[PDB]
């Protein structure tokens, strides 16, 4: 019994048949029937191995951005890490620069001024300027009269970082809006509550519209760490900028402290709990998906990347009750991609060069992947790169009585160039 | 051969336990 | 919710031979204009053509609006309607072709399909392990049916969704995986210990039968934009609803037509095209114009609804004036609906149908006298005047809107013409064009 | 079932080996010598070895200049970047002008690299801390080491990390029991998903199972990649991608396009050029297509002159649509194509010519066969002498209008009544034009 | 308690960040609030939860007036987006005041 | 070099100028402009001198007569170490910085503070590394066997050292540079051990270094505002310097010229088509010249009198009076025949192979007929045609050829002008039909 089917081509392999196909001048050489007429053989391989799969001529390895580094590489009982990665751009600074504005020095005037423009002359002082900070006392209801001075003198980060949770004075004129008072009714709040329920639509809508089972779609093409700056004979400079880079308290608040480690301070060495340097307050991704930048190979984008491979895996699902065997020279020996594929998710018992005698006892077994008597199979799928139909007839032959036949094409390649000459001689 | 169970530790942890009759609470 | 100016438009009122009925689907009227704007409904029903440019050409009060609108209606569910006016896309942090873009994006729908699973059953036991700060979580939750019990691990998510909404042994909830969502259903067992601090304990139900974890496959529609946010930043999701997305890099933009491409040959999505409605289109610019001509020739682009009411007008940013508005080469680009102004018996109809949604017990003669205003002055005074009719009726107690109530609405308040020549009579009390007025009586 | 997008039935410039055009081949009809001057401005680019080399596509509407940029495309291939672009994207709200276009010009010219990554991954059997010694004093974090137990097919390592790379390991909130996978590049870890050694049909978090990985840890993979000049830039600019918290604080950021300095451009010239010269990189220069060069203003081609004339800069080609008219930015300098005399120096001129009756006729034939609608004789010579009459344009965008009233009328052909229909129900520019002019309504 | 609020206190209180508290939203706390464009989505999703509270009828919505004063005086834009602002669902009444006579529209030439 | 494909103004590698400033005809690619090119010599070495601050020259003149090719070669020849900013016109709008800002900050990127700095460094190959790791505690001990021509050691390795090599991982024979003040080790890479390859470094480990430090005085600007970091001279957010640490950085710097330890190095800021800036900027840029740290401008403008931006009356060259008043003028002239045939030679000679000598004189008369520019333009499509028809030499024909597709400006203003409904207007009207 003889069937046909076509099938179209599939992005990656449009893509790749596109950028093999420009070249310089191919003429469209594969097509031209070169692999009639007998470089042009090498471009006749390099259509065959692009129209046919991708990975059966180069792995499609990891989805990673570019690492724009100088990373400590090797050239290839524990092995350690320390994190070493630089930017290749180096920022050169004179040691002048740096230890004539930067660092006190005793002709130097940087801490004098620094000291001279922020303590002495802030106007948050309380020792020379009491009254105003007794003015935002009654304003702002703080407790502590010094804290404006403190806001004053601190980091945005930092002071983000250390954010306290102690109410104010109830005699103040903050009066807290009504929206402040929505938010805190409904901090934690349940289900089924008229306030508590107008108050979140972002997590409605994440739970309507399927946000936690998406997949991330957009990964950046170069990352890069920051510029490195080197600066030549000093070390003050690297402790700087060791310093900056990795500040333990910024480090530590983007962190999660290890669980036994918290049972080490808070009970073997007896630290109280909220002196805990804070933690977890990095933002929470989107999803799992979403959490890192490399994407891993998928073995069902394996399955759905090709044209043939597609329908042949939908018709190995359909054919269970007959032995079936692949012409493998649509690709010239390729024996190893498809013997991944098939024992890595369409397990089933196989074999694959007392051969011959396995598969006649049970069809369980399937007769699968042999190079072109023995036509005790149930059937055969012998499908194209057949401009002769003289092997095709010869592997046949080969092939219980019944044969069937499953013909395999894609359109806009060079099977329907060799496959329309070859359909008339038959 | 039906593969085992995931490892669960939770060492270094308190423990909320809520049960048909009544609700436990282990802290440190 | 409440009744606007377009209430009763439901459909195109069309028939299944693209020809319109005299008066269905809450329309009349505009028959040549229904059927090709049917026509073009087929057309993005069929959704395989990206990118043509229609134009509605009409005056003012004539349609255009409800014909669109109609559109939307007859359109379907799930598939999207942006109805944008001009003015919307001047922005101080968008570019103008970005919020073109944006709304081009906005316009074209995916229709994901997941898989997901299902489980509900009476709750055994809860073993939440915390840490000491509370950040990490980790727990087992155990539940059983009628049939058979099982023991399931759980996250993060998991137990901050058991802790909100607090769950207790006794209850029967049920789980989503693909959503991660909880549904308490409600108190089965009963449980003798009953706490002070309950006092909202959950209707009772019967514990369920049957296997626990059942297949189940669902569609949710997500636009292109939103996609495209979502991988724009870490916290897209947000940018969303306070909507400070924007000047969005190309690069997001061809990755995610890659990777829609991807999962459109997979099998997982199927892309639905949309309709962009552009009401106003003469307000725009001519930079806006001019990547308007450009951005149609993409696949990824929807059938874009234009509307205008002007004539010969000047066209903005630019010193010509071109019909409609619009230059030559987007007017080249579009194809022209047509629309014409009604006589009596369309607008008496329209009146009719109005004060039908608008609850209005109304006289006939008093529907004529507002069939001859309308003709008179304008059809939208006439819809406007049926409220007001009402609420004097109601009153005089008296539920029938009768003829003198028309009267002293029209006394009452004044239409175009007649605040015309009323500023004409006695334009000194009015501040002039050159900013002169006399206040005074003498 | 595919979607057309007026431009699918354009495959490539259908040119013969000597550079003369065929008549049809690849969508094309006429515009031969058009044709031929952009399959040597193909061959130019696949020379590879100029820069700063621009051509102006001048012509009418309805003529074919974005057609021969799409066609370019095409037949250059998806390796050599295309940048297509409007003139009104150069206008933003958030930076100048002139860097938008300079962004442009660098995400033009592409890089062709192939780096080798140090990889660690394997399934974490053993994942345990070490104290610190101090750990309330804050000024050292609150671990020193951390051992991590990383086990795969054919080998097995123990694994001493630094805790900021730890810090990645709980960010990507690793647990015992699920196959990781640690690039040692950037310090980057990806928590594939738990391993399926153990039992997979009891969590309740729809996570993916994956064997264990094949090959030994410290596998050294080589990958190649194709990355842009631009995203360097824009890459070195904002630099997310690091352990530091200058990068992590940089991801959480809404980013803002910045005017990116020229000391970074020439710094990444000076590190590709060490990749060219060190054997991993090879230059893929590009073409950019300003589409609708009328709507840039005057400060756009000053720059524009001066930006031409770089080592790098890419080949750019431009279209435009009017004739003789004032320059955009200037109330005095007119000037053809809405392009000033000064770049016009720069520029090779490349004309386009309209088209004739049977021109029209068949490129109508061949946008019904893509559009895979089978029109009538007649039809196609009424929608021909329409074409002829009205627009090319109006003619193409009938032909939907007409294939969807065939369906209506349940039959697969396309008859003069079903145009007769297109007509009276849609109206081209003109007759719009004409009721515009009759009527006093402002329609 | 029976609490009275807006509708564009609804939409400020979800377009704002609640809850979570993790160096975002803390930032957004300290730092200076900007206006930003509220899109449809959550106008709809706002509208959609009111309508449902609506019709279990434990919520009752009272709409108001909006008086704008020396209407005379807006672009023309603002007009073409109060047009069709005007024929949405849910938008209140507007009273319109303005003291001119004849004279040309702001942000055009000669109408 | 970096990465350099060929350009419009590759060919010139300087002034072709001998030891008296006589311009040779034809030397280091250029040819012609004899007076200007001297007169180019002559602010060369005014700019070599660097004794004379803030001045401006204005080198205007007809389109395509090589202003812009004048100012290459003084960059050129002026070669590196000495600052060179070229902007244009247009650059200075910004949507941040205010003009002025704009026009500050490329002022003070073209002036340069040379600072030689003596560091310490040790690099050699590694024969041998060995730590005996028994951390009983932290403490951990370990030795170095180095290498180079002429020196084999050992050294004994303190415990931050094992840190240091314990990242970075050095194997046996790669090759290494330590700095010791920082312990940044730096892997140059592996010497000749394959039984990327660097060759083994020469004799005498420890070795100090002169390195030669020219930074602008925008960087030390950028640096010394307080809270712009130097990741500001990438990203580009400096974003509105004050005056003071301007005031401070200048102190500073006369302060360490004077004491010694820094140079000061001026440098040429060019700024091409000076017409399109704002009479906002001419006044900056009238006033900003007397500052003593300011550099020697160039200024290249092809208008004749027109107006000036931000005003309504019209002016010389586009500019001001006053501004004309505070600069010297550099004329030039347009090219004859035997000039427009070396300038073709030169880049013919340069950008592909060679021509036949009667398809050079059609260039040739081509250029003289049209544009300079639009024959060097059909240069590389004419051979491009001449590889399509597999030719070496580019002939007449392939000229024709090239000449017949690609138009100049000429041809295309013409053909505007026959066919004139075909396109649009300045009021927008066009038959895009062609039937009737
Ligand atoms: N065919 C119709 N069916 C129903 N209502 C209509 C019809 N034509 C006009 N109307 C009414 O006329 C009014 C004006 O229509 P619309 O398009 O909204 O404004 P305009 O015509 O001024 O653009 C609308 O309120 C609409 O209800
Ligand atoms: N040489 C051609 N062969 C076939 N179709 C063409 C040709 N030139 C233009 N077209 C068609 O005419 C339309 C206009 O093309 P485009 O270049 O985008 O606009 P314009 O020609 O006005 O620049 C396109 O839809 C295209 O399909
Ligand atoms: N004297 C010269 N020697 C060599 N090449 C020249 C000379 N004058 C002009 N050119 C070349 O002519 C081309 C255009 O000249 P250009 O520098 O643009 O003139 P201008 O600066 O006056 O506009 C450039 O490629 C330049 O190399």
């Amino acid at each position: 019994i003889e069937i046909d089917v076509l099938c179209d081509l599939t992005q990656r392999q449009a893509k790749l048949y596109q950028v093999l196909k420009s070249q310089i001048s191919t003429n469209y050489d594969a097509i031209e029937n070169a692999a009639t007429n007998d470089n042009l053989i090498n471009a006749v391989m390099q259509f065959r191995k692009v129209c046919n799969h991708p990975d059966l001529f180069e792995r499609a390895d990891v989805d990673s951005p570019f690492s724009f580094t100088t990373f400590g590489k090797t050239t290839s009982k524990f092995t350690d890490l320390i994190y070493s990665s630089r930017n290749p751009i180096k920022y050169s600074l004179p040691r002048l620069i740096y230890e004539d504005l930067i660092l006190p020095n005793y002709n130097n005037d940087v801490d004098i001024a620094n000291k001279l423009k922020n303590v002495k002359f802030n106007i948050f002082n309380p020792s020379t300027n009491y009254e105003l900070c007794l003015f935002l006392s009654k304003l702002t209801g703080e407790p502590s009269l010094n804290e404006f001075f403190r806001v004053s003198t601190t980091p945005l980060l930092k002071r983000v970082i250390e954010r306290t949770n102690g109410p104010k004075n109830t005699d103040s004129l903050s009066f807290k809006t009504i929206t402040q008072e929505l938010l805190e009714v409904t901090r934690n709040a349940p289900s089924e509550g008229v306030m508590a329920s107008l108050l979140n639509v972002e997590k409605h809508a994440y739970e309507r519209e399927y946000l936690n089972c998406i997949q991330r779609g957009y990964h950046p093409n170069v990352s890069a760490p920051p510029v490195t700056i080197e600066v030549l004979g000093s070390s003050h400079v690297t402790n700087s900028i060791n310093n900056e880079l990795f500040d333990p308290l910024i480090s530590q608040a983007l962190s999660d402290i290890p669980a036994i480690t918290q049972y080490n301070m808070h009970v073997k060495k007896g630290i109280p709990v909220e002196d805990f340097p804070k933690t977890g307050l990095f933002p929470e991704p989107l999803n799992k998906n979403f959490s890192s930048n490399i994407s891993m190979p998928s073995m069902d984008r394996f399955i759905t990347e090709s044209a043939k491979l597609r329908k042949l895996d939908e018709l190995l699902v359909k054919l269970k009750s007959e032995g079936h065997r692949v012409l493998i020279y649509f690709q010239m020996t390729k024996m190893m991609d498809l013997m991944e594929e098939y024992l890595t998710y369409r397990q089933y018992n196989h074999i694959r060069l007392d051969l011959v005698h396995d598969w006649q006892t049970n069809p369980e077994i399937f007769v699968f992947l042999l190079s072109t008597n023995l036509t005790a199979a149930d059937t055969v799928i012998f499908y194209d790169s057949d401009w002769n139909p003289t092997i095709d007839s010869q592997a046949m032959d080969r092939a219980t009585r019944q044969v069937t036949v499953y013909r395999l094409l894609v359109r806009g390649t060079i099977e329907e160039r060799m496959r329309d000459r070859a359909k008339q001689k038959e | 051969f039906v593969k085992p169970r995931r490892p669960y530790n939770s060492e270094g942890m308190t423990r909320i336990l809520r049960r048909y009759e009544e609700d436990l609470f282990c802290t440190f | 919710s409440l009744i606007a100016a377009h209430s009763h438009i439901t459909g195109l009122g069309l028939d299944e031979n693209l020809q319109p009925r005299p008066t269905s689907e809450g329309m009349v009227g505009q028959l040549q204009a229904r059927r090709a704007a049917g026509v073009i409904l087929k057309m993005v029903q069929n959704g395989t053509i990206a990118g043509r440019a229609v134009l509605v050409a009409g005056p003012p009060s004539t349609g255009k609006t409800a014909l669109a609108m109609g559109v939307s209606q007859s359109l379907g569910k799930d598939v999207p309607f942006t109805a944008i006016a001009g003015s919307e896309i001047f922005s101080l942090e968008l570019s103008k072709t970005e919020a073109l873009t944006q709304a081009f994006r906005k316009s074209i729908g995916i229709k994901i399909k997941e898989e997901t699973e299902l489980i509900e059953g009476e709750v055994v036991e809860i073993q939440i392990d915390r840490s000491i700060t509370g950040g990490h979580k980790q727990g087992k939750l155990t539940i059983k049916t009628t049939d058979m019990e099982t023991i399931y691990e759980l996250g993060n998510k998991m137990i901050d969704g058991l802790t909100k909404e607090k769950v207790l042994a006794g209850d029967v909830i049920s789980i989503d995986k693909a959503s991660g969502k909880i549904t308490k259903l409600g108190r089965s067992f009963a449980r003798s210990r009953d706490y002070d601090a309950m006092g909202a304990d959950t209707r009772f139900v019967q514990c369920p039968e049957g296997e626990l974890q059942k297949r189940k496959t669902v569609v949710h529609t997500v636009s292109l934009h939103e996609i495209d946010v979502i991988n724009s930043r870490t916290q897209g999701f947000l940018a969303l609803f306070t909507g400070d997305t924007g000047e969005i890099r190309s690069e997001v933009r061809d990755q995610i037509n890659t990777k829609v491409a991807e999962w459109k040959e997979e099998g997982k999505a199927e892309i639905v095209p949309g309709v962009l409605f552009i009401d106003e289109v003469h307000m725009l610019d001519i930079e806006c114009f001019s990547f308007i001509n450009r951005a149609l020739e993409d696949e990824f682009a929807p059938i874009v609804m234009m509307a205008t009411n002007r004539g010969v007008s000047k066209t903005r940013g630019t010193n010509y004036k071109s019909p409609h508005g619009l230059p030559l080469d987007l007017l080249d680009r579009s194809i022209i609906i047509t629309t014409k102004s009604y006589n009596e018996q369309e607008i008496k109809t329209i009146l009719s149908i109005r004060a039908q949604e608008e609850e209005v017990e109304l006289s006939s003669d008093a529907l004529d006298l507002l069939t001859k205003t309308g003709v008179e002055t304008s059809l939208r005074y006439s819809s406007n005047l049926i409220s007001v009719a009402q609420q004097i009726a109601m009153k005089r107690k008296n539920n029938t809107v009768e003829v003198e109530d028309v009267k002293r609405a029209y006394l009452l308040f004044l239409d175009s013409a007649r605040s015309v020549k009323y500023v004409q009579e006695n334009e000194s009390q009015y501040i002039d064009d050159q900013g002169n007025v006399q206040i005074s009586i003498a | 079932v595919t979607r057309t997008a007026a431009h699918t039935h354009i495959k490539g410039l259908g040119l013969d080996e000597s550079g003369v055009a065929k008549r049809v081949e690849g969508g094309f009809v006429g515009q031969i010598e058009a044709r031929e001057a952009c399959g040597v401005i193909v061959d130019l680019i696949k020379a590879k070895k100029m820069s700063g080399r621009a051509i102006l596509l001048a012509g009418g509407p309805s003529t074919g200049k974005t057609a021969l940029a799409l066609a370019i495309s095409q037949e250059l291939g998806p390796k050599v970047p295309f940048c297509p672009l409007v003139g009104s994207e150069l206008y933003s709200v958030e930076v100048k002008k002139t860097e938008t276009l300079m962004e442009n010009f660098r995400r033009a010219i592409g890089l062709r690299i192939k780096e080798t990554k140090e990889v660690y991954e394997g399934e974490v059997t053993e994942l345990t801390p070490e104290d610190a010694e101090n750990p309330l004093g804050g000024y050292g974090k609150t671990i020193s080491h951390v051992i991590v137990g990383l086990k795969s097919a054919k080998g097995t390592k123990t694994l001493r990390l630094d805790p900021t790379i730890y810090e990645s390991i709980q960010r990507e909130k690793v647990s015992i029991g699920d196959v990781i996978y640690i690039e040692a590049n950037t310090g980057a870890v990806k928590r594939v998903g738990r391993s399926d050694a153990y039992a997979t049909e009891f969590d309740l978090e729809t996570e993916e199972y994956v064997p264990l990985p094949k090959g030994e840890v410290h596998k050294k993979k080589e990958i190649v990649q194709d990355v842009t000049l631009h995203d360097l830039d824009v890459a070195n600019a904002r630099p997310q991608g690091g352990q530091d918290v200058i990068s992590m604080m940089g991801q959480l950021l809404k980013p803002k396009k910045t005017e990116i300095t020229e000391k970074l451009r020439q710094e990444v010239n000076k590190v590709v050029a060490k990749y060219i010269d060190q054997g991993v990189a090879e230059l893929i220069p590009g073409v950019l297509f300003i589409d609708e060069v009328n709507m840039l203003d005057i400060e756009i081609f000053t720059y524009l002159n001066k930006a031409l004339e770089s080592n790098i800069a890419p080949v750019v080609v431009l279209a435009s649509n009017r004739g003789m008219t004032t320059v955009r930015g200037t109330e005095d300098v007119i000037s053809p194509h809405g392009v000033p005399p000064d770049l016009i120096d720069r520029l090779l001129i490349v004309r386009t010519l309209p088209y004739d009756k049977d021109e029209i006729r068949t490129i109508i034939e061949r946008r019904a066969t893509v559009e895979r609608l089978q029109v009538e004789s007649s039809a196609l010579d009424l929608l021909a002498t329409m074409g002829t009459e009205t627009s090319l344009r109006y003619a193409l965008q009938l032909l939907a209008p007409c294939g969807i009233l065939a369906q209506t009328s349940n039959r697969k052909e396309i008859v003069v009544n079903d145009v007769n229909e297109a007509k009276l129900l849609f109206l081209d520019a003109k007759r719009s034009t004409k009721i515009l002019e009759t009527s006093a309504n402002y329609l």
